[PDB]
């Protein structure tokens, strides 16, 4: 597996139009935009509202926000057993791929992956908030 | 994609939106402060004279009237202001905006003091 | 401006913490020369704009003199709305034989150049 | 010398009333949205 | 980023207007900034002490010399019992005619405010008189805040900043407050009071020009040197002095008589200086008792590591406790905030049963706002107690420094304290309630001679103990043939007696079987507040439900809708949901307070004894009935004086109404309909050119209740205070 | 952003990871357990703290937390 690249030539899914789709942050900040490939035209639910085909072959959506990227993904992976993947994209052009950032789902183990925020102990073994207290901010004894 | 309407995407209505003078993409921001401001003054001098506290006094309800339009068209060109020395930090620009609220004060006081010389 | 004093027709005086300012200064210091002379040699719009307008789209002797006739001015407005005369009439009644702010302003000042070197 | 004037509430009360706290409400605005370098 | 807020660029770091709202609400927490040291913390601290100090006497130096400007002070001192203490003047140019000529009331020029505060009442027995006076003592407290500002920013300078041992060494502030502040300030009160009080009383005028040149007795000092001190109680003020001037007058300077002067109806002036001279001595020799700088003196940390009792009943007893209240200033904090509410409460009761102050308690609208006035700074200052004896448990409680002591076996022992404040929460509300019920079932149905009215016995029991010979007890100050009767007979019973004998003033009123019901109400909200402040002080560090509470701090949202859901959870919540309580425990006593004590003003206590035995007697007799002249304040017949007071009655209502929104509807509906307007303002053609810098968001869930119950609150108060103020002025 | 953590009880029962509506979790290779398996948090910049996970964690006591923190745009949920 090789991380792929954005297709911005890449046909987007029928769809009418809704006003709840991008805004200002599409312009200013970042927008994301997810891609999959269909074995047949069928009818999806859009996360923004409203109804949408989707071709037959490859397809591409853009959404403002992660969490519609990844109601889309659930819905075209546990409704119609596809494998979508969605990028972040700047209003530079700098194209931020993930999901699945190893290539395999995070909902498996993978060999490779390094773990990330454990602590190792339980949260019983926690430290008092007298034991943190006055050090350059707010922290929680769960950070030590 | 973004949702189709008449009202959105009208040929009559892109033209006139073009025409309106916060629009036009070359003339100077003191001009658009000053068209802006006699439009709103004179506009805005109406409801103190018909509807002020001294409106029913003969010879001076259009004197407050027009004295208090004056005031909140003061107010309104020191709100632009600090919304300026907010938002900025040509028309979209510290000194573009700068020259736009000072033309809707020059703008708007004139627009008062043309509608009292009525 | 005072034995002892740093910096943070310039002297270091900036108590509260540019060019703007400089430039408001020096406008602010001419009006009040202008009308600090004719308050001592006393006893229409759109022209105005493009005056202005055309002002604001474009050596220490006219600060100097423009600080002193600021003071002069505050000077005219405020021993004429205490005293109610003007300021040949309140120079008579000075010459030839609001006052606890006065006093209290006075050493309080005194106080404030002390406190700063303390500090 | 205590007594302040018979025309001092109609100077002071729309002072304190509307110009500083204009003054006050643009000063803190510019204050709240300023950047950081 | 933006720059503001600049002690947490974590909030500075925020796209939102969150950022706004959690600047202004994070600025005084200065143990979360960053870059807090402890150091630091003590100093910032100190110089907001300060920054306190210089508004609390600039506040004091304003309503001086408004009312030395504005009002009716050297008028009123001629006749205060017909004439109408004046706040300050009134410039409204919103005004009509109308509401000139009626707030013009008399004897003014124009527009005024009747000041019910008390100030006229407390600075005329003190002995002012003129309005010179009150110019002097103005100026004197607008030079002693900017002392203070000033000292402020003076003890912030590095070359001033005090070290951690000055803010950490408690004998020495101990002996140097109990000594200099407490006792030296009552000294000097006490010389003030002779010196100055009492002459002016006697009709003497002793200012600063003759304060060296005038005798406070006509043997000075030699009485107080030869040990003769019975010679300044010689010759006291007659009980037929008229005050302020010389007939009837006395030359004795420290009496000790009990009750109250005839005229005024108020304590003595000479028991006043003795009681500030006595207490003023006990708290200079109470002030030499810890250990500084001279070898003698007591250890507090001796004395609370000696204080542990045998068999561990309660353990290690107070062993680690002088390091954790040194260390805590959340500790020290809900220690001060609970004694001076519980002396706030004491102020509002015993001022109101002994008016200190000339002409006190014949004016009956002061006497109201000034009981209802400390009784809910009482109601905040306890609830902020408990709150920062949260703050305490969350943030500074070390258990390893405490193993073992009272502080641990509280959380050891919570609950068996939660579930018995339960128990008595349960049990007097329901009888509370059942009783109140059960009369108005009677009332309702005819029957009168059927409702439960228990008499209250043990408090007649008490008052019979005290001296009232109406409820026939006969025993230790209302028998003649007691020791105590006959020990205290000689010397200031006889004042006593007669007060608590007069059944026409505050002291020691008559009760009965509504006084029963109601102090039972007191008790159930008292212990039913106290539950939930207790459950969340003990609740704080951890529960069932959330054990590791302490790792979010003391006021987070919630932990989710897992484990069934959990709202509200947060020791902060638990504070918030006894604010309520609060509210309502004070709106009970002050019900009470008010309603008892205007049946006494009219002259009906019957009305007050027959009907407050049920409440529909409450909400028909007093709510209904003493809001008749209030909102008649505007009519579209005209308007009155009390028309500001009906618009902020209904502005009270309002607000309160207000809060409910904040209270009842929660975020996530108001987010969905800002994510709507942020819509509709970037599609809207030529407003589009107008942005916003701070994203629009919705109020975060803390925050929405900190608003609502702000709003309650606010609305609470301006109802209550505008129906009180009015009643009682309207009516007297 | 918020504070993600994850304790030694995990049991690798990837519930909390396929809770998340985020794609902040995923699960390493681990010995402390019979599964063989641990959750992790990456990518807790994109969390928004909705705390799905710790509802579909089924140990006494949790084995993931967040605890709330600074906020951003992307754990304000924001798409303006
Ligand atoms: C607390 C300070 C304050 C003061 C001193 C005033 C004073 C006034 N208001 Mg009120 N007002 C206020 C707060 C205040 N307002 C607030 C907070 C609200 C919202 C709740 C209102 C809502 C309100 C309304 C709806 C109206 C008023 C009106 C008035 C005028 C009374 C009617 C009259 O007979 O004048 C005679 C009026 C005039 C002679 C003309 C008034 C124009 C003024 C004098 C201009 C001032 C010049 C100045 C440069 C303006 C900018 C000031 C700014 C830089 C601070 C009077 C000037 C009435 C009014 O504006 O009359 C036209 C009126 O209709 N007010
Ligand atoms: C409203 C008129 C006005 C304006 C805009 C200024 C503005 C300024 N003054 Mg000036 N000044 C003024 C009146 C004014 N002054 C008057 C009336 C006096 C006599 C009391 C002075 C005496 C004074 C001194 C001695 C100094 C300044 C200085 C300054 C500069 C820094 C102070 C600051 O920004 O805070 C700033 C350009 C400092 C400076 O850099 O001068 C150029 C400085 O050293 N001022
Ligand atoms: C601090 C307590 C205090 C309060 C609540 C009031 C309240 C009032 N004053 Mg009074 N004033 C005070 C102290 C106070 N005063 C003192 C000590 C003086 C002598 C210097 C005055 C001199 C004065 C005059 C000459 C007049 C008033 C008037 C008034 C009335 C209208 C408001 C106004 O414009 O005043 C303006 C306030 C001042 C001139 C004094 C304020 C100066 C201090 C140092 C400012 C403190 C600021 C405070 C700490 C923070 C506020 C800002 C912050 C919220 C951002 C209002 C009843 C007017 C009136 O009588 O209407 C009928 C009026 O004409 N006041
Ligand atoms: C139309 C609405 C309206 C408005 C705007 C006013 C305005 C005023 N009334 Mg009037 N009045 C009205 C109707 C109104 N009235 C009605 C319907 C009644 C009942 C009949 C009255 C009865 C009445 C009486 C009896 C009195 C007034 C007085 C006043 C003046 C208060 C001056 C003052 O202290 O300003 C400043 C305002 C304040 C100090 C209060 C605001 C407190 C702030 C908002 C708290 C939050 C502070 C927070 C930190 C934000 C700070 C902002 C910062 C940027 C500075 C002001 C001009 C008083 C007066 O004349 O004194 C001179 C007075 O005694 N009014
Ligand atoms: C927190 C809000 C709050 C507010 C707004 C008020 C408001 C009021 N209080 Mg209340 N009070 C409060 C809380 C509050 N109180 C609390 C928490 C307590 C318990 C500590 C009290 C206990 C209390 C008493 C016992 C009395 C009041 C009174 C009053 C009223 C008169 C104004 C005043 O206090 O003069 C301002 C006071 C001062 C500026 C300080 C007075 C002088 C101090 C005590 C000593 C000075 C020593 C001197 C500097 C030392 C010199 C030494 C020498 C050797 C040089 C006013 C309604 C009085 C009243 O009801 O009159 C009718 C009254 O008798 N209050
Ligand atoms: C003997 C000299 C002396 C004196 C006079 C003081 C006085 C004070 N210090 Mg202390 N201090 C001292 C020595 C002294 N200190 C020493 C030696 C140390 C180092 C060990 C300290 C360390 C220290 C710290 C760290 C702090 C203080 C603070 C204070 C202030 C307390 C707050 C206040 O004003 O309430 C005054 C209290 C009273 C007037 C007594 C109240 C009595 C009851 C509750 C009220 C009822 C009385 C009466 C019935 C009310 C009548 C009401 C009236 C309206 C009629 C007060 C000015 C605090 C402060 O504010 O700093 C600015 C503070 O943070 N001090
Ligand atoms: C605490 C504040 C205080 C202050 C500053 C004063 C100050 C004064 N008193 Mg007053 N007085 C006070 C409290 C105070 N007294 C009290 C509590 C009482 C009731 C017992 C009196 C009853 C009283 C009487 C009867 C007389 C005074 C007199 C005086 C004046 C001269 C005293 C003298 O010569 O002592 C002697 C000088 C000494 C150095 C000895 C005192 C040392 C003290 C006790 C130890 C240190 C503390 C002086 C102005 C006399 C006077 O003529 O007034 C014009 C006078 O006849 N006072
Ligand atoms: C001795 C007095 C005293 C001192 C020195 C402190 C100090 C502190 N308190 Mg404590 N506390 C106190 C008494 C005190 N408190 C009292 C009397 C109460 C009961 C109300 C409390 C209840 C309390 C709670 C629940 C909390 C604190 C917190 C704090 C800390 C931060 C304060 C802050 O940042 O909020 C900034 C203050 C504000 C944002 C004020 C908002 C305005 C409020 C809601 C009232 C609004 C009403 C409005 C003014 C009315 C306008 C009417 C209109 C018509 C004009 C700081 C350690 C906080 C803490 O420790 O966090 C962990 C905290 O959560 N306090
Ligand atoms: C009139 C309004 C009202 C009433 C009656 C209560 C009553 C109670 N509150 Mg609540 N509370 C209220 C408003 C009210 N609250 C408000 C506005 C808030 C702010 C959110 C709170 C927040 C709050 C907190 C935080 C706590 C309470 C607690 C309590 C209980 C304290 C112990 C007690 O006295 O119970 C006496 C019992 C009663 C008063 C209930 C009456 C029982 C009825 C009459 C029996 C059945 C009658 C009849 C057969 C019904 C048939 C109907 C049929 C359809 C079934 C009590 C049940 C405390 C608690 O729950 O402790 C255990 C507690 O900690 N309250
Ligand atoms: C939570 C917390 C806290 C807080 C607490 C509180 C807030 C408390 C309160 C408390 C209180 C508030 C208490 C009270 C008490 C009271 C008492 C204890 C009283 C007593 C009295 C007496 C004993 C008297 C007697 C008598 C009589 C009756 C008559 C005759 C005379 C005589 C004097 C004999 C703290 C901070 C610690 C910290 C920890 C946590
Ligand atoms: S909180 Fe929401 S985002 Fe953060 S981990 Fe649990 S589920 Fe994933």
């Amino acid at each position: 597996w090789t991380v792929p690249t954005l297709n911005p030539d890449t046909p987007s899914p029928i769809f009418g139009g809704s006003t709840g789709g991008l805004l200002r942050k599409a312009q200013t900040e970042e927008f994301y935009v997810i891609t999959w490939e269909a074995k047949k035209e069928q009818i999806f639910e859009m996360p923004t509202g409203g109804a949408a085909i989707m071709r037959q072959g490859p397809n591409l959506l853009k959404f403002g926000k992660k969490e519609q990227c990844l109601a889309l993904t659930t819905q075209l992976r546990n409704k119609f057993k596809l494998t979508p993947c969605f990028y972040r994209v700047f209003p530079d052009g700098k194209v931020q791929y993930l999901h699945p950032a190893d290539g395999v789902y995070p909902e498996k183990v993978n060999a490779g992956r390094v773990g990330a925020n454990q602590n190792m102990r339980r949260i019983g073994q926690n430290v008092n908030p007298i034991k943190v207290k006055f050090s350059g901010r707010m922290m929680s004894p769960a950070e030590i | 994609g973004m949702l189709e309407t008449p009202v959105t995407s009208a040929p009559i209505v892109a033209t006139y939106l073009s025409n309106l003078p916060a629009y036009r993409t070359g003339v100077a921001p003191v001009l658009r402060g000053v068209e802006i401001g006699l439009a709103h003054g004179f506009l805005l001098a109406g409801p103190f004279i018909k509807l002020g506290p001294l409106r029913n006094v003969p010879e001076t309800a259009e004197i407050a009237g027009s004295l208090s339009a004056a005031g909140l068209v003061l107010i309104l060109a020191l709100c632009l202001s600090i919304y300026g020395s907010a938002q900025f930090q040509p028309l979209f620009s510290a000194d573009g905006w700068s020259e736009f609220a000072a033309g809707f004060l020059v703008g708007g006081e004139a627009g008062v003091a043309w509608a009292y010389v009525c | 401006w005072y034995p002892g004093a740093t910096a943070p027709g310039d002297y270091g005086f900036d108590p509260l913490r540019l060019k703007w300012f400089r430039e408001a200064e020096l406008t602010n210091g001419r009006w009040a020369m202008a009308a600090v002379v004719g308050i001592l040699f006393t006893d229409e719009v759109a022209v105005f704009a493009v005056l202005e307008g055309k002002r604001y789209e474009i050596k220490l002797k006219e600060l100097k003199n423009g600080r002193l006739a600021m003071l002069a001015f505050l000077g005219f407005c405020s021993q004429a709305a205490v005293y109610g005369k003007g300021p040949i009439e309140t120079l008579q009644l000075h010459l030839a034989d609001v006052g606890p702010e006065t006093a209290v302003t006075v050493a309080v000042l005194c106080v404030l150049p002390m406190i700063i070197e303390a500090t | 010398p205590f007594v302040p004037p018979s025309w001092a509430p109609s100077v002071f009360v729309p002072l304190t009333g509307l110009v500083l706290p204009a003054i006050a409400m643009a000063t803190l605005f510019v204050y709240i949205e300023k950047e950081a370098p | 980023h933006k720059l503001f807020p600049k002690f947490s660029q974590g909030l500075a770091q925020d796209p939102t207007t969150r950022r706004i709202w959690y600047g202004l609400a994070m600025a005084h927490d200065f143990e979360s900034h960053d870059g807090m040291t402890e150091e630091n913390l003590y100093q910032k601290i100190f110089a907001s002490h300060f920054g306190q100090l210089s508004i609390i006497f600039l506040w004091t130096s304003g309503n001086l010399f408004h009312v030395a400007w504005q009002g009716n002070f050297e008028q009123w001192v001629t006749d205060p019992v017909h004439i109408r203490p004046i706040a300050h003047a009134i410039w409204d140019p919103h005004f009509g005619q109308p509401a000139v000529e009626a707030f013009t009331r008399g004897g003014a020029s124009g527009p005024v405010n009747i000041s019910t505060s008390g100030v006229y009442q407390w600075w005329y027995t003190i002995g002012m008189r003129t309005n010179q006076d009150l110019y002097v003592g103005s100026v004197f407290l607008a030079l002693v805040s900017a002392i203070f500002l000033f000292a402020g920013w003076l003890h912030l300078q590095p070359n001033f900043q005090p070290s951690l041992s000055w803010f950490k060494d408690a004998e020495s502030r101990l002996n140097h407050h109990l000594s200099g502040l407490f006792g030296v300030s009552s000294l000097a009160w006490t010389g003030h009071l002779v010196h100055v009080a009492i002459p002016e009383s006697r009709g003497q005028h002793v200012g600063w020009d003759n304060f060296l040149s005038v005798l406070p007795h006509p043997q000075g000092l030699t009485p107080f040197f030869t040990g003769n001190w019975a010679a300044y109680a010689q010759s006291p003020d007659t009980a037929s002095h008229v005050f302020g001037t010389a007939q009837g007058s006395g030359q004795a300077i420290l009496t000790f008589l009990g009750g109250f002067h005839p005229q005024t109806q108020s304590l003595w002036l000479t028991d006043m200086a003795h009681h500030h001279l006595a207490i003023a001595v006990i708290f200079i020799v109470a002030g030499h008792m810890y250990r500084t700088n001279f070898g003698i003196g007591h250890r507090m940390q001796a004395i609370l590591e000696a204080h542990t009792p045998p068999s561990g009943s309660l353990g290690a007893g107070h062993k680690g406790l002088f390091d954790t209240v040194n260390n805590s200033l959340h500790f020290q904090l809900g220690l001060a905030l609970a004694s001076v509410g519980t002396i706030t409460s004491l102020v509002a009761q015993h001022m109101y049963s002994l008016p200190p102050y000339a002409f006190q308690a014949i004016d009956f609208t002061t006497q109201a706002a000034l009981y209802t006035h400390h009784q809910y700074i009482a109601g905040f200052i306890m609830c902020g107690a408990f709150a920062h004896g949260a703050i305490f448990f969350i943030r500074d409680y070390d258990p390893e420094q405490n193993k073992g002591n009272v502080l641990a076996r509280m959380l050891d022992h919570k609950e068996a304290l939660i579930s018995h404040l339960s128990w008595v929460s349960l049990f007097l509300g329901f009888h509370t309630l059942g009783l109140y019920v059960h009369n108005d079932v009677m009332q309702a149905f005819g029957t009168p001679e059927k409702q439960i009215l228990i008499e209250p016995v043990f408090a007649q029991w008490i008052q019979a103990a005290h001296g009232k010979a109406l409820y026939g007890f006969d025993f230790l100050l209302s028998s003649k043939t007691s020791a105590a009767f006959a020990n205290g007979q000689s010397l200031w019973l006889p004042g006593w007696l007669d007060a608590i004998n007069n059944n026409q003033n505050s002291l020691f009123l008559t009760i009965g079987p509504g006084d029963f019901l109601v102090h039972h109400a007191i008790a159930l909200g008292l212990h039913t507040t106290t539950l939930i402040l207790v459950k969340g002080a003990l609740d704080a560090r951890g529960s069932k439900l959330m054990p590791d509470k302490k790792d979010f701090g003391y006021s987070f949202p919630c932990d989710g809708p897992g484990r069934g859901g959990t709202c509200d959870i947060s020791a902060y919540d638990a504070f918030y949901l006894a604010v309520f309580w609060m509210l309502n425990t004070i709106g009970w006593v002050t019900f009470y307070w008010h309603w008892k004590h205007l049946t006494l003003w009219q002259g009906n206590v019957a009305q007050f004894d027959e009907s407050s035995t049920y409440l529909m007697g409450w909400l028909r007799d007093y709510l209904w009935l003493n809001s008749s002249q209030l909102i008649n304040g505007y009519n579209p017949f005209g308007m009155n004086s009390l028309s500001v007071w009906a618009w902020t009655f209904l502005f009270g209502h309002l607000i309160y109404a207000t809060g409910f929104m904040f209270l009842i509807s929660w975020r996530g509906y108001w987010q969905e309909l800002i994510e709507t307007l942020v819509w509709a303002h970037e599609k809207t053609p030529l407003a589009n050119l107008v942005y916003w810098k701070d994203k629009p968001v919705a109020l975060s869930i803390v925050q929405a209740r900190l608003v609502g119950l702000a709003h309650f609150s606010v609305g609470y108060i301006f109802t209550y205070a505008a129906f009180l103020i009015a009643s009682t002025s309207g009516r007297f | 952003a918020h504070i993600v953590k994850i304790y030694d009880t995990c049991i690798g029962c990837t519930q909390c990871v396929r809770a998340c509506p985020l794609d902040v979790l995923e699960m390493v290779p681990w010995d402390g357990c019979k599964a063989s398996q641990m959750a992790s948090a990456p990518r807790t910049e994109d969390c928004v703290g909705c705390k799905r996970c710790e509802t579909a964690c089924p140990t006494d006591f949790l084995s993931v937390r967040v605890y709330l923190g600074s906020e951003s745009t992307r754990s304000m949920g924001l798409s303006y």
